[PDB]
């Protein structure tokens, strides 16, 4: 996610090879956070309307 | 490790001669079981009946000793 | 001239037995017309069995005997072997102790007992034991006669199968009335094996049974196996048998005593009636014991060797040289907690068929034990991920790397008694994570298929599918091409997800470029009607009727359905845009001949989501499996997955 943009937008390099470890990021809490629920979905219904697609476009191009 | 050999059709057709090495081969393997399960319903009598065989393009690849 | 004697010995109300007919117009459907003969042998000893037979071949000159008796009866088969052997009458028993099979019986006698022998009984054991995948199992043995054998082949029957097999250890005791009681009871508390085989005659398995019962391996924790001979009396069982035990017996179970005799006159009369076609004419009579003839006579033989095959009302009753039941059907029977033999498992041919998926444990005091690591997880054929077959016929059972699955039992398909569930075999990707989450996490599963609907949607405020059978806490866990969303995530729990999909295009060889593209937004903005549309009751249904309304309501147009169907209905040229999951769609395009194509070089993929593994709310399991699925993930094993089972012909 990073050195793709960053290739893309620095140019003069190339990234190499296809993904070998396809993992994801995610919102970090304490040990059994009694909120983690709540922003789980949070994060399920802005993949779903159109949040993540907007947040891909204005900043990462 | 051809994606055609590891996903079987009726379509292709590979085998190889039947109590050889290679039927050994493919039976003690557990991730070549599909391989072996098609391979075992074509497979042949003989090397050389098997090379006239793909000549005559009724078997598409054979599998034998290099 | 045909002659056929019936001997009854049962120790019961044998004159209501032997009066019970008593007559020649029975066996009327047979090839033949009968003539029996009941001599019902009175008390069963050496004595009145050999003056009783002798003054019945003197007088009548019978063709064949058939032989009766009680369960108890332990040496009398000897006897009749020697009475065969000395007057070449071909006898035939059934039922009762005279029924344990002798191995070697006077080279020239026809016995033909109507039983089967030990090492058939081991065979359907063991592979009663594969079919619950039970390894390491104990041998209870007493010392009675003929133990040697019984363990010889059951080494011989663990050495020479597919499975491996493992063996505990074997012990022997006494298990006699008045001895050592000491002994036993020490060297039954040593023995842990969760799967424990004994064999031993009805008071010793009554003595051993009572002792571990004091030693505690009579509580669900523990299954035993016993052959026939540990048992007696069917209909009345002693209340020393602990409930779940398992023993195999032929189809004579449950029949009645007439029925055993008519089956046994039959026999019989088809052996002389295939005689007279062979030879046209009948047998000839037996002789008598006051005389010895040396000579084999080989019609005597040529009769035998009728005899020994033949076939009635669709059964098998061939015998092999040994004189012994040859490939008969047997049923597997268990005590229930009602105290009663019912019937389990079938074994027509060589393939096993049992009515419980997963076997049934019942707490001492007789309550229900349902074991805490046994998950229940519904699935649904999948191509990519689930594939269903039909167990190899030749084996009985399906190739290896392949989990034996059920089809769901709310239509009984038992027919009968036969089996109540479709058994099948499932394989694939998602296959392969669940045995692998068994593996690392050390639990047990069975598997089954939800015919309730697809993977899920809320109608009229309820769930089908998988998330259905979830929510209603009919199945622990759902595995399957199952996307995380929302809607399902509020009402049940989800884990990580394990592959990435989304919504994905698919057209036949990039006009479109997007998904919010004005040609979908705005199917009317020109050209006649865009031909698109998508698999109902899913996530990516709901995902457009809850986004782009206009899409949803053109959508409903184009109500595709099989995915396949659909995939072909756009090589034709009735569609040429489909709305579905990336994860089956990369797949789809991969092993296409045509190659076709997703809208964007990567598919641009939409919504992007995973598939996960359903769960209760609130449960326990979640924990691990996450953190299995996650170091899964970590040691490149899902790589693997992704190269040996969604690689693709025309995808690089
Ligand atoms: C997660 O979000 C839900 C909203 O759907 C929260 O549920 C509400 O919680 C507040 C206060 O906790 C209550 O006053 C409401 O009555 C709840 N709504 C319903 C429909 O029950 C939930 O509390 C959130 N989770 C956490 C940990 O705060
Ligand atoms: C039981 O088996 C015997 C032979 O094992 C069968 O008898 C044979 O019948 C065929 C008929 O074509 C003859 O050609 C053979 O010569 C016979 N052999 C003997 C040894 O008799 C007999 O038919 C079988 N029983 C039934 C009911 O079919
Ligand atoms: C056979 O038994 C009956 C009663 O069971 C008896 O009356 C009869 O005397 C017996 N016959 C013998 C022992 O020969
Ligand atoms: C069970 O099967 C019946 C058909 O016999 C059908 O109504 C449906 O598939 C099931 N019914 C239920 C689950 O109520
Ligand atoms: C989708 O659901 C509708 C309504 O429940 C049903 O009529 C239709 O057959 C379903 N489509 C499937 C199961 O493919
Ligand atoms: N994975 C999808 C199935 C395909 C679809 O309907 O989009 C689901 O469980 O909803």
């Amino acid at each position: 996610a990073v050195l793709e943009f960053e290739a893309s937008q620095k140019c003069d390099l190339v990234t190499t090879g296809e993904l070998f470890f396809r993992s994801g990021f995610g919102i970090g809490m304490r040990k059994d956070s009694p909120w983690k629920q709540n922003v789980s979905l949070s994060i399920l219904k802005s993949h779903e309307n159109g949040f993540m697609e907007d947040l891909d476009k204005t900043w990462v191009r | 490790n051809d994606p055609r050999l590891r996903n079987p059709s009726d379509k292709f057709i590979y085998a190889t001669v039947k109590q050889s090495s290679v039927d050994i081969y493919f039976r003690r393997q557990v991730e070549l079981s599909t391989m072996y399960r098609h391979m075992e319903k074509h497979n042949y009598e003989s090397a050389a009946e098997a090379i006239q065989a793909v000549r005559d393009n009724k078997l598409h690849a054979f599998i034998w000793d290099s | 001239a045909v002659t056929v004697a019936v001997v009854f010995g049962s120790s019961g109300p044998l004159q209501t037995q032997a009066r019970t007919r008593l007559t020649s117009q029975n066996f009327l459907d047979l090839p033949l017309e009968i003539q029996p003969l009941t001599v019902g042998v009175n008390n069963t000893n050496p004595s009145s069995i050999l003056t009783q037979i002798c003054g019945l071949l003197g007088a009548a000159r019978v063709h064949g005997i058939v032989f009766e008796d009680n369960v108890d009866t332990e040496a009398v088969a000897q006897l009749l072997d020697f009475v065969s052997s000395q007057t070449h009458v071909p006898i035939l028993s059934i039922s009762g102790g005279s029924a344990v099979v002798l191995t070697p019986k006077e080279p020239g006698s026809a016995f033909l007992q109507l039983g089967v022998s030990l090492e058939q009984q081991l065979q359907v054991l063991f592979k009663v034991l594969e079919e619950y995948d039970w390894s390491a199992f104990a041998v209870i043995t007493s010392l009675h006669p003929g133990h040697a054998l019984f363990l010889e082949g059951v080494r011989a029957v663990a050495d020479a199968s597919y499975l491996s097999w493992r063996l505990l250890d074997v012990l022997t005791l006494e298990l006699g009335p008045g001895g050592p009681r000491a002994r036993t009871q020490r060297l039954l508390r040593q023995v842990d094996a969760p799967v424990l085989v004994a064999y031993c005659s009805r008071e010793e398995a009554e003595v051993l049974f009572a002792e571990a019962a004091q030693a505690g391996l009579v509580g669900p924790g523990h299954v035993w196996l016993v052959p026939n001979l540990a048992l007696g009396s069917t209909d009345a069982p002693p209340a020393a048998f602990p409930v779940g035990l398992i023993s195999v017996v032929t189809e004579s179970w449950r029949l009645s005593l007439r029925q055993k005799v008519r089956d046994g006159v039959a026999i019989l009369a088809l052996g002389a009636h295939s005689y007279r076609r062979q030879y046209g004419t009948l047998p000839a009579p037996a002789g008598d014991c006051r005389s010895h003839p040396g000579p084999v006579s080989p019609a005597r033989e040529a009769f035998y060797r009728h005899l020994l095959n033949v076939t009635w009302e669709g059964r098998d009753f061939s015998f092999s040289p040994g004189g012994y039941l040859v490939r008969p059907t047997m049923v597997v029977i268990a005590l229930n907690r009602h105290r009663l033999w019912e019937m389990v498992g079938r074994w027509d041919h060589g393939v096993l068929y049992m009515k419980y998926p997963v076997w049934p444990r019942y707490s001492t005091s007789l309550q229900p034990v349902v074991d805490s690591r046994h998950l229940t997880v519904a699935t649904l054929e999948e191509r990519p991920f689930v594939i269903v077959e039909s167990p190899d016929p030749g084996t009985g059972g399906c190739v290896p790397n392949t989990v034996p699955c059920r089809r769901q039992s709310n239509h009984t398909f038992s027919s009968g008694d036969l089996t109540p569930y479709t058994k099948l075999c499932c394989k694939g990707f998602c296959i392969d994570i669940l045995k692998k989450l068994a593996k690392v996490v050390k639990f047990s599963y069975d598997l089954y298929l939800v015919t309730n609907g697809k993977h899920g949607k809320r109608v009229r405020g309820v769930w089908n599918g998988m998330i259905g059978e979830v929510y209603y806490k009919r199945a622990d866990m759902a595995i399957g091409s199952l996307t995380i969303n929302e809607e399902r995530s509020e009402i049940i729990d989800f884990s990580v997800p394990f592959v990435e999909t989304g919504i994905s295009v698919m057209v036949s060889r990039d006009t479109v470029s997007g998904l919010s593209d004005k040609k979908f937004q705005r199917p009317q903005d020109q050209y006649p009607p865009f031909r698109f549309g998508t698999v109902p009751n899913g996530s990516t249904e709901r995902n457009i009727r809850s986004n782009y309304r206009d899409m949803h309501t053109h959508m409903v147009k184009f109500n595709q359905r099989s995915v396949e169907d659909a995939l072909t209905s756009l090589k034709m040229g009735k569609l040429d845009a489909f709305i579905y999951d990336a994860a089956v769609l990369n797949y789809m395009a991969g092993k296409d001949e045509g190659c076709k194509l997703v809208t964007i070089g990567s598919g641009k993929v939409f919504a992007t989501t995973g598939y996960g593994i359903a769960m209760q709310k609130d449960s326990h399991w979640k924990r691990a499996i996450d953190l299995a699925l996650l170091q899964l993930l970590g040691d490149g094993e899902t790589q693997k997955l992704e190269t040996v089972w969604l690689s693709g012909i025309c995808q690089n």
